[PDB]
Formats: C-alpha cells, structure tokens, sequence
RNA sequence: AUCCAAGGAAGGCAGCAGGCGCGCAAAUUACCCAAUCCUAAUUCAGGGAGGUAGUGACAAUAAAUAACGAUACAGGGCCCAUUCGGGUCUUGUAAUUGGAAUGAGUACAAUGUAAAUACCUUAACGAGGAACAAUUGGAGGGCAAGUCUGGUGCCAGCAGCCGC
C-alpha cells in the first residue's frame, strides 16, 4: 500500500561550502518514520553524488504520523563533506571515529594538578624519590 | 465651595491636606509606622513555630458555655509567650508539652459579656505533623 | 485504613462517572428529569 | 537570564460563586454542548469580553479614522473566517450582539455531530479525542478546535481511523483471532 | 562595569536585526570599526540570518576564513566585522554583489548589484578640515580620510569614491532641491526631494522633506543623505522606492497579489 | 553562640555517642547488609573487616567528618529487644526491602510500637533496590511507593535513600555524623547511660 | 578561622554544585561545549557564561476517568385509539446483555540529541473499567445544597458574622 515519496522544498545552491543545502519531506503512508540512512541513500541516488556526501538531519514527523520533514545537505564531493561537517554528524555517519576522551572533571582536575608544576617535573621527581630514599 | 480650595494653583494645598487626613485610617497607621515588624508576635510572619509550654483550659462562660481547649507556646524566632487555640482534638491526644507547633492566625472576635476570648491563632502541625490528618486519621504521630 | 507496601500499580454500590458524564448525568437529573414537587423543583427531599 | 517567556490566563472566575439563574444557565450550555467543566464556558465568556471591549473602545473613535477601520476590518473578516459573524452583519455594532452560543456553535465539538458523523455530542467528543477524525488530512483531536469557516467542506474520518480506512482496532482483530482459533480449536 | 564591555545580551540587541530572542541568550557585539555599534551590521547576521547561506555561527567562520567575503574591496576574516550603510559585499564564488541599503520599515536588505556599480560607494562628508604642513582632508560617515579634496566640498557633501584608488571621483553638494536618502530617527529608510534648510544656530538644524508622492516630514541634520537628483540617483534604489505606505495601502497590495 | 554551645556533646574525638539503631522492618534484609553498604562509602574498610565475626555494639570513630558512631542491630525476633533498642537510639535506621512487604503482623507493629514509644531523628533506607528489574524506570517506581507507604507513619522524612549508590549513602552518613538529633524528653529527663565495661 | 615536628605557613563560595546555622520559606557535590556568544598567538584550544537532563502541583496552556446499541419493565409525549395495537422520540432503572473504540502503562524499531531521557510516529501486548476506583470543602442565613436516620445532650447551643 506504501511508497515512500521524497520532495525537496527550498533548494539552495551554495558554492561558499560547496554544497547545495534544502528542506527534505518525505510522504510515508503506513510508515513510521523513514530512516536517515535511507534518505541518505535515495538522496545520493537522485543527486547523483556519493552516499559519503550527502547528510540529513534534523527530522520530526506530524501529528498524526505519514509526513516528516527536515533538513538536508549534499557536497559537491567526500573530501569536502569531510572537512566542513561537524564532527558528531560524521561519527553518526560512520564516515569518521568517536575520539574517546578522559571525563570532564578527570581533565580539569588534571590542569590544576598541572598547575602546580613549574617545569619539567622530572627534577623535582629525582628530588622527591632521592628525599623518600633518604 | 465645599469647604476645600479649588484653585487651579492649589495642587499643594490639596496633597498636604490628603497626607494629614490619612491618618486617621487604621490599615495606614499600621502599615508605615511598622507596627508588625516591632510588637505583633509574629513580627509580621503569616505562620510561625513554638514549644509547647503548657496545655489550658480556658473557660468560655457567657451566653456560651464551653471549655475552651488551648496552649501556651513560647516561639522559637522570637522568645515570645503566645496562647493558642486547638481545634477538633476533645482529648488534645496529638498534642503532649515540649514538643514543636506550627501556628497561624484564627479570626474569632471573642465578646466581652461574658469574658470569652478570642485568642488570635490556631495550631497548624505539631511535631511536623498535619494535624488535620491526625485527626482525620490519615498518618500518624511520632511521639517525640 | 494505611495502604501496604503494593503501590506498584503498573505491573457495593456502583460508582459515580467523572467529569463530563457526570455533568451529563447532572443535566438529566435537573432539565431532563423535571421533578416539580409542589410546584417546586425541590432536590434533595426526604420521605414526603 | 534569558527572555521571561510569555504566557496568560485564559478563563476568567465569577464575580459571584453562588447565583441560580447562572448555574442553570451554564448547566444548559453544558448540556446542550457536552462540556466538562465550568471553565470551558468561563474561556468563552473571557474571549468574547476581550471582543466586546475591542469593539466598544473602537466605538469611541469617529468613522473615517485609519485606526478604526483598520482594526474594524481586521476583528469583522477574523470573525466571518470561523463563521461566528454572519455575511449581513458585517459592522462593529453586531458583534456586540454576538453571544456565547454563536462561539460555542462552532467547535469541532459541535460541528462533528452536526454534520451528522456522530449520533451524540458526547459520541462526537468521543470520536474527536479517540484519534478518528481529520480536517483535509491533519489529525485533530482537541475539541476546542474551533472550526473556521473554509475548513467545514473537509471533516472526515481518517485514513489511519478503521472507520474510515485501514484495518480495524484491537479489540475488533482479538475477537476475530479468538473466533478463528476456536473455530480452529 | 571597570573597563569596556565585551558582551551584548540578546533583548539589548538593536531591533533591525531582527534576531529571535528564544534561539540563544546573546548577540554578536560588533566590533570597533568604519561604523557605529548601534547602526552597524556584523558579518555573522548577514551571513546566516538574511543571506541563509550559513546555518551555524562556526559555518560564517568556515566561509569568512575561506576570503570568500569581500567587504568594499577589502577581504575581511572577523566575524562581527561592522558592514554599515553605503558599503558593498562581494561574494566572489557566488559572484553576487550586495550594497547595504535601508528598507523602508528601516532594517537593511539585500540588494543586488551590478559589477559596475561594486566599483564605487558614497559617503557623506562629516568634516572638513586642515591637517599637519596644511594639508586639506575630508572625513566621511565611514571613517574613510581623504587628502586633497576639491576645496569646493564642504560639510554634510556626499562625496563617490571608486573603491579601487579610494580617491573622490565627483560629489555633490548640499542644495535644496536634490535628492535625499535619511538616515536616522523616525522617518528611517525614505527617498524624498529637500524643501528648504531650518537653521537652528546653537542647537539643532531640521530639514524638511518632500517624497515622491508629495507627502512632507521633518528630520534633523544629522540624518540626512544625499544621492542624485530628480529621478536621478547615482546608486540603484531598492524596490519600494523609499516610499512611506498607510497600512491600509499595504493591506490591499498585499491582497491583491494573491489572484491564485 | 548557643548553637554552637549545644554542639559540645557531639564533638567525635575524646564525650561522643551518637547511637545509631538499625532495624530492617523486614526479614528478607540482612542487617549487616545495611552497615556495610553505609560504610563502604566511607572508604575505610578496615572497619567493615573489624565490624563481621561476632558483635552487636559497634563503637566506631569516622575520621572523615571525626564524629563517634555506636551502632545496635536489635535481636530481629525479641520484639522486646528490638524495642529496647530503639528507646536507647539517638537515630533510628529503617531497612525496607524492594521486594517483600513490610508486614503486617511483624514490621508493622515494629513501626507503630517503635513510633507511641518515641523515636528520635530517623532515616527511612532502601537496601534491594537493584534486587528488583535492573532498570531504574522500574526502581524508582518500588523508590516512590516505599516513600509513600513511609510517609505514612513518618512525614518529617520524604527521601527514602538508596544504598546502592555513593549519593544518597553519603548523604545518609553526612546526617548521622553531623546533624542534631531531636530530642525524646522522658528519657533526656532522668539520663542515661551505654556502657561498655 | 586552617595545618603544624611549635620554628613557622596558608585564608576569603553576595560564581556553579554542596554543608552548617537561620527560619513559614527555597533543588543535583550530573552531562556537554553540539547551539548562543566571548577570549587568545586564534577555523582547531578554553568557557559551572551558557546549553542539556534530574529534583519541581511557583505560576500558565490543552484536556482521560467512557461511548453506542438491543432487550425487557415503568412511564411520558406525537398522531391513528373504535379499544386492541401501528410506528416516532426521550427518560428512568435492571452491579441484564451485546459487539465496538481508544490511551495510561509496557515495548521491537525508527526519529530525536554532543551522547542520552522525554515528546511526535509505530510492529507486539494493554479494561466491563464489582478497583487502570477524583478529590477538596459544605448542606440554618448570608450562599447552591436535609421536612433523612442513629448516637449525643457528664468535652455538650456549637467557634470568621448573626446565632437558634
């Protein structure tokens, strides 16, 4: 009973970051919400570009459900998609790697014990190991 | 005309004559010469809390004769003796002495034929608790 | 009286509806059913 | 610190709690439109005080002022849209007659049942906030959804509803699973 | 305060930026530049709010650190760079190029222009003077100083430069009866024909204003502007034409392009 | 000044005896399971070894917030001693289980004869909160009905905190080093005495 | 007011969290720089500014706690009643019966978001609802509601006002 349609609302075309940036509906009776990865799919398929270059995000579908609308970018290539995208959208994209980083609270307790070491330290850790072999 | 001035330059006349007369007002005379803030033993406060000091029986004679169910407190914020009123409880089986009431105000305005008074607050909560829930039946009372 | 430990509510005579039946029930019991007693719309009488 | 955002009241309470001739009347408003509280009719009477005190403070002004045929207009053709205001009556002087009925003529409430899709009012406000009716496409189940005028030529039921589209409900398809397996059984 | 301020909260922006004031808590504080905070525009709002092409504010430092952005010639890298009245933006890659013009409800709006008419800009003359081993100078609304003007050109002179050199071509002096763009105040964002000069000696002077549809207002000095003559300004006018609208008129203007 | 002053009995170095008395309400609870997880926070473990082989009177120093615990768990089936225990209290811990009712005949009648008989500050705990489903949009549910279902017979307290984690934990043992108890005037009137030798 | 080997040495939460005290009176020692902006040598680093979530009946908006039938029985009305009975309604009940509708709640998934939680969607479950149980204050007058029954009448003609 269902076809998934695709429209396009709002084209615009902006050479600055080299993309062309528009508004994404998609028609979907008897559906619940047609994923991104899909959308980004059929939207390289239409744009004639790489699955790698084209984004979506941004979705919310109606009251009532069988229409959801949001945003979508396509790049002129991947390099470029790759150094304009924020970096969360690419690691949702699989195009990139979530850097694993240390707790916030971890790192500033961090800087202020650093904070407190005027130098190397290595010095000061051949004076403090010599004293406690003292 | 009318016994005030109704010059068009009288503005002046007119104001001093409005600060003189009003007063004469009770609400006025309360409220700018802090009155609450210095002799009301709540210090202008809408509830307040208190240790119990005594349990009374205030005597109602005239043209009602009741045994009037009160107690003494002395407030906590202010080292003030206040007698209180206690309502629904004939036993005052949730109330002991030395424990900790939360009053309000209570409006009966007591006659003076036959020396019934009206004291001027109602225990709220003794000892944290609601007390119309004790008296309800719906919690019940840590003794202490 | 104290209700026991099972507040867990996931997992006689008939009762009054609430809300808007129970204005709907109001309005049969007041201008659907008139009850003119002695010439009065009394609510609430007793043995009479 | 950021904008204080904005918000009011709606209704607006009796200036006397307890005045028979205004408790049977609200009760008659409710019964003949199936409300709940007496607050749906104090959110009426609110509205159409801001109305009233429009018109009469445009009243003062005299005819031929830009402000007064401006907001004039602009409150008249706001009132023909919903179909509270009929076509002749179409000058300030009318919505001052206008009533609370006229208001409460037009919910989606009312228009449900008047157009013949529910046997009650109540049944009408049933099937609004079951999820089963739509305006042109939109699912709308508020009742105080205030029908504009433009918008009668399109209630329907919905296509998602199984009244007026696809397959029927629980309760409908657990019968027919119990049939079918005690038919098998 | 103990020192300059470094901050502007959103409500205390000015309002012909048209910022939403539920998208964040602040707005770009300008920078010190050609132009005054109050009346200036920075870069960031004409980039993402009115021109679309960027949806973050990083995305406007993206473009700006590309020198994609040309303003009046120059590339400018600041993010709250103060773009105000008379100045041009060229957008090479887009091949667009915009002056900054006030719409009649007195917001600035997008304009496009011609490459020939990018070449120059005006300015009005806010002082004259004699500078170090006598040398004549004319200080403009922008800021721009240029040395060695024709010594005809007094103050409140709208002076064209070609942007290129950056030296006066030709101007136009202070006449009744020219054509005049107003600045500031109530009457924002009008194109009219001058009357005649009131001169106020130690106070303010006023002038009064006559439209292209014989409706008269009065500004002061300071807000005043001259472009061309009758029917003749040296700049492109936006579309409305400085035209002051009743809102009756624009009620059924607005209704009657809507024909289906 | 007198605030202070009324402090003076309550410094955990030399006169301090702040008797804590921990009655699970219900037998499917170890007490001991209650004592260790409050003092695991504490991260002084060495009292949690000292604290296992055979004793009933804990006299514990807590060089954290330097404050003098004295710990009782009453004998769980003299219900004589359970209320002994609890007229001797200056704080009384309340174990309730996620899982089985507090009971009628048993946990009760421990509430209602500890309550006529006068209770100190009191602390409401909740020990087998992740013994039920390991979500917490299920826990809290159990969380809220065991405060409500405490609520009843206590309003003065309306967290019943969770042993399970370091916050409510730490915040529980933050009020049994620091905070004043209120006072029982029968037996303050005639004092008393825990003695050890 | 803190540490101390007694010689000396450190201190300012009317910043974000949090504690004591105080009082009728007021929240988490959470996550994040993705927004909004700001600072720097600066696109990248930093930001308890700020954003997000928890707690939150401070207020504010919208509005579930049921809706249809058939039966009977009692009526009432509409016209045909010469009488029966011919249908149209509308009540009341009968914890009588029937087939329906749907979200609270649970939850594959997907959307959402920095990551999540929640919302909007949605497979699969989810009610005769004798308990997915609506309360708070009243029934002399002011002021809508008792000409009702029992106990009280030694704590009781009583209590915003008048009071019987």
């Amino acid at each position: 009973s269902d076809a998934v349609t695709i429209r396009t609302r709002k084209v615009i075309s902006n050479p600055l970051l080299a993309r062309k940036q528009f508004v994404v509906d998609v028609l979907h009776p008897n559906r619940a919400n047609v994923s991104k990865d899909e959308l980004r799919e059929k939207l390289a398929e239409v744009y004639k570009a790489e699955k790698d270059a084209v984004s979506v995000f941004g979705f919310r579908t109606q009251f009532g459900g069988g229409k959801s609308v949001g945003f979508g970018l396509v790049y002129n290539s991947v390099a470029e998609a790759k150094k304009f995208e924020p970096t969360y959208r690419l690691v949702r994209y699989g195009l990139a790697e979530k850097v694993e980083k240390a707790s916030r609270q971890q790192r500033k307790q961090k800087k202020n014990r650093d904070k407190k070491i005027f130098g190397t330290g290595k010095r000061l850790a051949k004076k403090v190991a010599r004293r406690n072999a003292d | 005309g009318k016994g005030k001035p109704r010059g068009l330059n009288s503005a002046r006349k007119l104001r001093v004559h409005r600060r003189n007369n009003r007063w004469a007002e009770n609400n006025y005379k309360k409220r700018l010469l802090g009155t609450a803030f210095k002799s009301s033993p709540f210090g202008g406060s809408s509830h307040a809390k208190g240790i119990v000091l005594e349990k009374l029986g205030i005597e109602s004679k005239q043209p009602n004769s009741a045994i009037r169910k009160c107690v003494r407190v002395q407030l906590i914020k202010n080292g003030k003796k206040v007698t209180a009123f206690v309502p629904n409880d004939g036993c005052l089986n949730f109330v002991d002495e030395n424990d900790e009431v939360l009053l309000a105000g209570f409006g009966r305005k007591g006659k003076a034929k036959g020396d019934i008074p009206g004291v001027r607050f109602k225990v709220v909560k003794v000892s944290g608790v609601s007390l119309l829930a004790l008296w309800k039946e719906k919690k019940e009372k840590p003794r202490s | 009286m104290a209700k026991v430990h099972g507040s867990l509510a996931r997992a006689e005579k008939p009762k009054k509806p609430k809300g808007r039946a129970y204005k709907r029930l109001l309005y049969t019991r007041r201008f659907v059913n008139v009850t003119l007693v002695n010439g009065k719309r009394r609510m609430n009488p007793g043995p009479s | 610190p950021r904008a204080p955002r904005t918000y009011s009241k709606t209704y607006s309470t009796p200036k006397r709690p307890y005045e028979s001739s205004r408790l049977d009347a609200e009760l008659k408003l409710a019964g003949e439109f199936g409300l709940k509280n007496k607050k749906e009719i104090y959110r009426i009477s609110f509205q159409l005080s801001k109305i009233r005190r429009a018109a009469r403070d445009l009243l003062t002004r005299d005819e031929k002022d830009p402000k007064r045929l401006f907001e004039g207009n602009a409150l008249i053709r706001r009132l023909v849209r919903v179909g509270v205001l009929s076509e002749d009556k179409k000058k300030l002087d009318y919505v001052l007659a206008l009533k609370v009925e006229d208001f409460l003529e037009r919910r989606l409430q009312t228009q449900v049942y008047k157009l013949g899709l529910a046997k009650s009012v109540h049944h009408a406000r049933v099937l609004i906030t079951q999820r089963h009716i739509a305006v042109g496409k939109q699912i709308v189940n508020i009742p105080s959804f205030m029908v504009r005028l433009d918008s009668e030529k399109h209630i329907d039921f919905a296509p998602t509803s199984p009244f007026g589209g696809a397959r029927p409900g629980r309760v409908a398809r657990r019968n027919a699973a119990r049939k079918a397996e005690a038919s098998g059984e | 305060a103990r020192g300059p301020k470094k901050h502007l909260k959103r409500l205390a922006a000015p309002h012909h930026w048209l910022l939403d004031k539920l998208s964040g808590c602040y707005a770009p504080r300008p920078s010190a530049g050609p132009h005054k905070l109050r009346e200036s525009l920075p870069l960031i709002v004409f980039l993402r709010n009115r021109l679309k092409y960027a949806l973050n504010g990083r995305e406007v430092k993206a473009i700006l650190m590309q020198r994609h952005v040309k303003v009046d010639g120059k590339v400018r890298t600041d993010t709250t760079y103060p773009a105000g009245f008379m100045d041009v933006i060229t957008l090479d890659a887009t091949n667009e190029n915009f002056r900054l013009v006030y719409d009649v409800k007195g917001r600035f709006a997008v304009h496009r222009i011609t490459d020939e008419e990018a070449s120059y800009k005006l300015g009005k003359v806010k002082k004259v003077q004699l500078g170090k081993k006598g040398v004549p100078y004319v200080v403009t609304h922008d800021g721009r100083t240029i040395r060695y003007p024709d010594p005809n050109i007094k103050v409140n002179d709208t002076v064209k430069i070609d942007l290129a050199s950056g030296k006066i071509t030709d101007f136009i002096k202070f006449d009744a009866g020219k054509l005049v763009y107003v600045t500031g105040g109530r009457n924002l964002g009008r194109i009219g024909t001058i009357v005649h000069k009131e001169r106020h000696d130690g106070g303010f002077d006023l002038v009064h204003i006559k439209d292209s549809l014989d409706n008269t207002f009065v500004t002061r000095l300071n807000n005043v502007f001259v472009i061309g003559e009758q029917g003749k300004p040296y700049i492109s006018l936006p579309k409305g034409k400085g035209i002051k609208l009743s809102i009756a008129e624009e009620r059924d203007r607005r209704r009657a392009q809507q024909g289906l | 000044l007198d605030s202070i002053e009324n402090r003076k009995l309550f410094e955990g170095k030399n006169g301090a005896a702040k008797i804590i008395t921990i009655v699970p309400l219900v037998n499917d609870l170890d007490p001991l399971d209650i004592l260790y997880k409050l003092l695991k926070c504490a991260d002084d473990e060495g009292i949690m070894v000292q604290e296992v082989d055979s004793k009933r009177i804990f006299n514990v120093h807590i060089k954290k917030f330097k404050s003098n615990l004295k710990i009782i768990i009453p004998d769980m089936t003299n219900f004589l001693n359970i209320l002994d225990c609890a007229k001797v209290a200056d704080f009384v811990v309340f174990g309730l289980s996620g899982v089985q009712e507090v009971d009628e005949e048993f946990g009760e009648q421990i509430i209602r004869a500890l309550e006529l008989q006068g209770i100190a500050s009191y602390i409401g705990v909740i020990s087998n909160l992740s013994a039920v489903h390991e979500k917490e949009k299920f826990q809290l549910d159990v969380k809220q009905s065991l405060e409500s279902y405490f609520k009843h017979f206590f309003p003065s307290e309306e967290r019943v905190y969770n042993l399970e984690k370091n916050s409510d934990a730490l915040n529980v043992l933050r009020t049994l080093c620091q905070r004043l108890p209120r006072s029982i005037n029968w037996r303050d009137n005639r004092g008393y005495v825990v003695a050890d030798f």
